[PDB]
RNA sequence: UUGGCGGAAAGGCCUUGGGUGCUUGCUGGCGAAUUGCAAUGUCAUUUUGCGUGGGGAUAAAUCAUUUGUAUACGACUUAGA
RNA sequence: GCCCUGAAAAUGGAUGGCGCUCAAGCGUGUUACCUAUACUCUACCGUCAGGGUUGAUAUGAUGCCCUGACGAGUAGGCAGGCGUGGAGGUCAGUGACGAAGCCUAGACCGUAAGGUCGGGUCGAACGGCCUCUAGUGCAGAUCUUGGUGGUAGUAGCAAAUA
RNA sequence: AGAACUGGCGAUGCGGGAUGAACCGAACGUAGAGUUAAGGUGCCGGAAUACACGCUCAUCAGACACCACAAAAGGUGUUAG
RNA sequence: GGAAUACUGCCAGCUGGGACUGAGGACUGCGACGUAAGUCAAGGAUGCUGGCAUAAUGGUUAUAUGCCGCCCGUCUUGAAA
RNA sequence: GAAAUUGUUGAAAGGGAAGGGCAUUUGAUCAGACAUGGUGUUUUGUAU
């Protein structure tokens, strides 16, 4: 068809963060479609992937894949709370993130 | 405002296009040879 | 002497390990996941293929068909975490299943030596393929347009919010 | 501080999850019957419940039986407290006070 | 969700508007705002002249040329209002006003593409009637904004050429709107209604 | 060949450089504890350089060992290397700098027939 | 390919004709595996360079010299086949 | 009660800024949410305290092991260690097949003082361990001596007729 | 400028009060997870352009302790007694 | 006159989704289910599987980004001064 | 034959300082582990 998309769109906002101090190793992350905490209750625990490109191909693709997950909720406005492997580069605050449907409870 | 269009004559003197020189006397002179190929036609592109 | 000594060598000889108490149990599945229900594959080649389940596993793995007559995705075993249960039922009373195992799948792993350099398919898999859809792609025609259903191929598209639709 | 009357529940919640006895200088947790029995048992209390029942109905042996147990270390109540400002009487919006019987829905949340 | 987000500036507050669009920048979606002559600010007109005076009034006392500038046309207006509210002296702050355009009237391309209006930020919904209120077209050529009316005599044009298009739409859509309602009440069309659709 | 060990956690790697070791070169990135009355690193101001304390100690099960798992040893000479015979799971020779590189070879060799593992045999090696 | 419309930053919009390809509007036949239970599993656009084979046109500026409507030096303004 | 008059000071300017008008203002009430080195649980480091363990084989009973709590710090006190010159003993230690020294966004160990290794340069002596000894550790003292910069191709090299 | 009691700074980082030695919360070994304090939740800036009842229009509105000022006297401005 | 519901409180009532942790290392103890061998979620993680087996993970180093970070030593109640 | 200070070459960054802490991307560079043994002898130098 004309879409084979899998994923459900995301947003890269911040860290978590105090007013002065942030925290790289929580990130937040904004789902496409979700406005609450209780719709966000689906997403928790789904693996979300950041997809950029580089220059150097290293074992076959010029494709890098950072991998994380998501872990809860946060605020009133179906914002939710994400940790990957190796923290977001934090010039993707505002890049486009995807997450996956699986684990899968349905 | 922003002028969009600018027309000149056939035939320009040869001490008005001294202005558009630093090096007169060296050159081939050079000035509206192609813009005055625009000429010679009935209306190829003056008044379009 | 460089070095003079360290006056106790620590022993070489390891150790034995405690007792674990960690006893195994069976997988405990969930109740969307019925034989004879349609799945949607979330990861893999047939991503995005909507397909029949027909038998679970031992090694907590679904035994899957696409039937392969109409979408091409073969006798497989999938992760139940990796699958999404449609509420489209099919039956698989009749179905001669009970073939095929674990041991079944063998992936005769490969020694090292033999390295891919710059580049097939068994004789009885390929008739135990036709046995189980022939008992399915008859059975498929019995409600129209699930055929067509089977061989689309199902994807997200703009505005569809997986938290609140129904599959 | 922020005091008030506990109830069953919250006891028995207590001594079952935040106990610990004070054996020898040391804070033990509990985890069985036959330590409490071990300290406490000359003044005839065997089990974990029987110390339950000296601390709810104030026995004769009420001081030693709560000085056995060590300070209970209370974590933040789950949902919160409640109030914007704590230092305020309970009477006054704040949390501070004789909270008479709304201690059990506070424990319960730091519990 | 959409690439390019065009919004239409007439009938909303200078302040609410500029908050939403510096968040929507930050969380990385382009955003362009047209009509921004016709922008509101709530407040009697008086009132508001005095403010831009107040601000008019600083300068750098030893050499004006590096002081704080004071840009007169309606979509500066907005936009120091919004360069405001993000940290623009940042790597991060920069990107999302590379992120924005903002004009007066309603040019080129982003002339044949939906507007959209922000409901929390429109005058309509927000302010009570009976309330006074500034646009931003009278607003700046008050205090020396030049454009007025060649962007009005822009504007008129622009509607014109607008209008037919309407009407040729309009026709269109009731052909259209025609054939379907008796292409319906057949036997493919029940099966929809019954899906919902 | 190594004894099985639990994962080998730091918890900290970076070197602890002096402060001020960057601004002056008298001052160097050997660690010195701030003293001063007014030292923003001394009274541990927020963006400032941490400061080494025992809070960084290593784990007891996995200290000193190198990341292949051996504790490090050196040895002069052949007599120093039946020092461990017995003890090749858990040790590790090293040749020191100033064996020749004649007789770098003697202690090669008999490190290969008694197994025990040398971190730097490659030492004044002719190609 | 016919014909218009659009100058605010038009660089786009509409339309005549024929040709070609596809069509899931409906009904059929063949293939799909083995990526082994998932690994973005690679499909987009921005610039540059060398080869291609096919069109098109054959400049100045600076220094040096000179002038003083200019000038601390730069710069400026003149002139020189 | 809120608002207004009363209500005048010097560079341009401060509810932190933007901005906000059934507020993003004021009074009040109910919730949800954000996050400190704090509170709860866990792992690791160290200290303190209370204990177990002479039994053979294998050597630290100053060893090993179990348990509980605790950890801010100037002036200051005490303890355990790192490093340097020289001395007694030991390694029948290293070395012209290359000691020491020096350079090295190369590697390893230690919380740290520091230790080790690889490469380059180099040429004649030096090190580990147990103890002894002190002219024994530098960023400052308008510190001492020596060497070197920015200023900087800069100020300037214009009295006495040529 | 000088006393009394207590708590602090000196000698002390951390979260809030934009900023500050003393204020509010809370005192500190290295980390992980959860919950909070004081303070907040339009944007800067993490978190409701939440909910509910009212009041206020300022041609110098107001916006939160220490704290960074304003009074007596007045107003058919408006509200309630 | 007979009920329901709200509110508050209890359950040694059942159950779904998510995150962090897996310390210890032959047995000993307290228990549960069992007429019994025995089993167990009972004094701290095991089982099955895949890919790679290499700079892929990781270390170092330079840079970029988000947030934070005032110049050291001393006298001083108080020093970025 | 050290340092301060300097030249050439190479790499990198640079919108009114520079340097630093936490975290990660990118480039460059690099250590370790990488075959246990083994059932076994399809074996050669017949015991490898």
């Amino acid at each position: 068809a004309e879409s084979h998309r899998l994923y459900v769109k995301g947003k890269h906002l911040s860290y978590q963060r105090s007013k002065r101090v942030n925290n790289p190793n929580v990130s937040l992350i904004k789902i496409e479609g979700v406005a609450t905490p209780q719709d966000a209750q689906f997403y928790l625990g789904k693996r979300i992937a950041y997809v950029y490109r580089a220059s150097k191909e290293v074992r076959g693709s010029k494709i890098r894949v950072m991998w994380g997950k998501v872990t809860r909720t946060h605020g009133n406005s179906g914002v939710v709370r994400a940790t990957f492997r190796n923290n977001l580069p934090a010039k993707t605050f505002g890049a486009s993130v995807r997450i996956f449907l699986y684990p899968s409870n349905i | 405002l922003r002028s969009l269009t600018t027309v000149w004559a056939e035939h320009l003197s040869d001490e008005v296009k001294r202005r558009f020189y630093k090096n007169w006397y060296k050159s081939k002179k050079k000035a509206f040879t192609k813009y005055s190929a625009k000429y010679a036609q009935d209306g190829a592109g003056i008044e379009r | 002497t460089a070095q003079q000594a360290p006056k106790w060598y620590p022993s070489e000889d390891v150790a034995a390990p405690k007792k674990t108490r960690k006893a195994v149990r069976p997988q405990k599945l969930r109740a969307s996941l019925v034989p004879g229900t349609v799945l949607i594959l979330l990861a893999g080649r047939f991503r995005g293929k909507r397909v029949v389940y027909l038998k679970h596993l031992e090694d907590n793995t679904l035994l899957v068909t696409g039937p392969f007559k109409v979408n091409g995705v073969p006798l497989r075993r999938v992760n139940a975490r990796y699958v999404i249960a449609t509420s489209t039922k099919v039956s698989v009373e009749g179905v001669n299943v009970e073939k095929f195992n674990v041991e079944y799948f063998a992936k005769e792993k490969l020694t090292k030596k033999e390295k891919k350099e710059a580049n097939e398919i068994k004789t009885e898999r390929v008739e135990d393929q036709k046995v189980v859809d022939k008992a399915l792609i008859a059975e498929i025609k019995k409600t129209p347009l699930l055929k067509q259903y089977l061989s689309a191929s199902f994807s997200l598209k703009n505005g569809d919010k997986p938290h609140m639709l129904k599959f | 501080v922020a005091y008030g009357y506990p109830s069953y529940s919250t006891i028995r919640q207590l001594v079952y999850k935040r106990g610990f006895g004070k054996i020898n200088k040391q804070r033990v947790p509990l985890s069985d019957n036959a330590i409490i029995e071990a300290n406490l048992g000359k003044y005839g209390i065997l089990s974990i419940d029987d110390l339950i029942h000296e601390i709810i109905t104030v026995g004769p042996h009420f001081k030693q039986a709560n000085n056995f147990l060590w300070p209970f270390k209370l974590s933040n109540p789950s949902g919160g407290w409640g109030v914007p400002r704590k230092f305020k009487h309970f009477i006054q919006g704040g949390s501070f006070g004789n909270r008479e019987e709304f201690i059990n829905k506070l424990v319960k949340s730091m519990n | 969700v959409e690439p390019v987000v065009v919004i239409d500036g007439k009938g909303h507050l200078v302040g609410r508007l500029a908050s939403v669009v510096a968040k929507q920048l930050l969380n990385g979606q382009k955003i362009v705002v047209v009509r921004a002559e016709e922008l509101n600010i709530s407040g009697e007109f008086f009132r508001n002249k005095l403010k831009y005076h107040d601000f008019l009034r600083k300068a750098t006392a030893f050499n004006k040329t590096r002081g704080p500038f004071h840009f007169r046309a309606p979509s500066r207006i907005f936009y120091k209002a919004l360069r405001g509210m993000v940290s623009h002296k940042t790597a991060r702050g920069k990107a999302a006003l590379e992120r924005l355009k903002v004009f007066e009237g309603i040019p080129p391309p982003y002339d044949k593409k939906k507007r959209v209006v922000v409901p929390q930020a429109l005058r309509v919904l927000r302010l009570k009637p009976g309330r006074k209120y500034t646009t931003l077209g009278k607003l700046s050529t008050s205090v020396g904004w030049k454009y007025e009316d060649v962007v009005a005599k822009l504007e008129a044009k622009r509607k014109v050429s607008s209008a037919e298009y309407y009407a040729k739409k309009r026709a269109f859509t009731k052909k259209v709107a025609s054939a379907n309602a008796t292409a319906a009440e057949s036997d493919v069309a029940k099966q929809l209604a019954a899906l919902g659709y | 060949a190594s004894l099985p060990h639990p994962k080998i956690v730091k918890k900290h790697t970076k070197k602890f450089k002096r402060h001020h070791s960057d601004r002056y070169h008298r001052v160097a990135e050997n660690w010195r504890k701030q003293k001063g009355i007014d030292s923003v690193v001394r009274r541990r101001f927020r963006g400032n350089i941490s400061q080494p304390k025992i809070g960084y100690g290593s784990n007891k099960k996995t200290k000193f060992l190198s990341p292949s798992g051996h504790k490090t040893f050196l040895v002069a000479n052949v007599k120093d290397l039946e020092t461990l015979t017995m003890h090749t799971k858990t040790y590790a020779a090293e040749i020191a700098h100033n064996i020749s590189a004649k007789n770098r070879v003697v202690i090669l060799a008999r490190a290969k027939a008694l197994g025990i593992k040398v971190t730097n045999p490659k030492g004044r090696l002719a190609l």
